[PDB]
């Protein structure tokens, strides 16, 4: 079961997952919930950051995602216990974000 | 008989403390191996 971390990436890539599912999966195999949740948020924002650039029509596909992204991101924040590292990594990503991606800034600063 | 306890006392000599400190969270569906509440005739119980 020490190798059960290998699925953690494969689970996170899916957009539609329950948070309690991840919590119980981590609790069953004795895994830290905070690191998995912060990685889930990092990948949730990075996928939309990696979902752009597919032509000029990616803006319309991302604009509908952004409110859902923020809505799903806000709910897991109280579930963490130590967000200091998550906030530091989020600040680094924000410094790595595009200046003309103001929705990314809106969701990142609101999560912070 | 006690003659088969030669291989038993060699097992009941280990002292462990790292096991009682860890409770596995594994679950089982134990509803498929019990007997639900019912009313049986006393004759059947006496026969058993």
């Amino acid at each position: 079961f020490l190798t059960k971390k290998d699925l953690i990436k494969a689970l996170v890539e899916n957009i539609d997952m329950d948070t309690s599912l991840i919590l119980e999966y981590c609790s069953t195999f004795q895994l830290d919930c905070d690191a998995v949740l912060q990685l889930f948020i990092e990948t949730l924002l990075h996928n939309t950051n990696a979902g752009q650039g597919q032509g000029d029509a990616s803006m319309d596909s991302a604009k509908r995602r952004h409110p859902k992204l923020l809505a799903k991101a806000l709910e897991m924040v109280p579930l963490l216990t130590s967000t200091k590292d998550l906030v530091i990594s989020l600040s680094g990503i924000l410094h790595k974000l595009d200046p003309y991606d103001y929705e990314m800034i809106e969701v990142v600063l609101k999560v912070i | 008989d006690e003659d088969n306890k030669l291989e038993v006392q060699k097992v009941s000599n280990t002292q462990y403390h790292e096991v009682m400190n860890l409770e596995p969270e594994n679950t089982l569906d134990q509803h498929s191996f019990s007997l639900p509440t019912c009313r049986i005739s006393e004759s059947v119980k006496k026969l058993m």
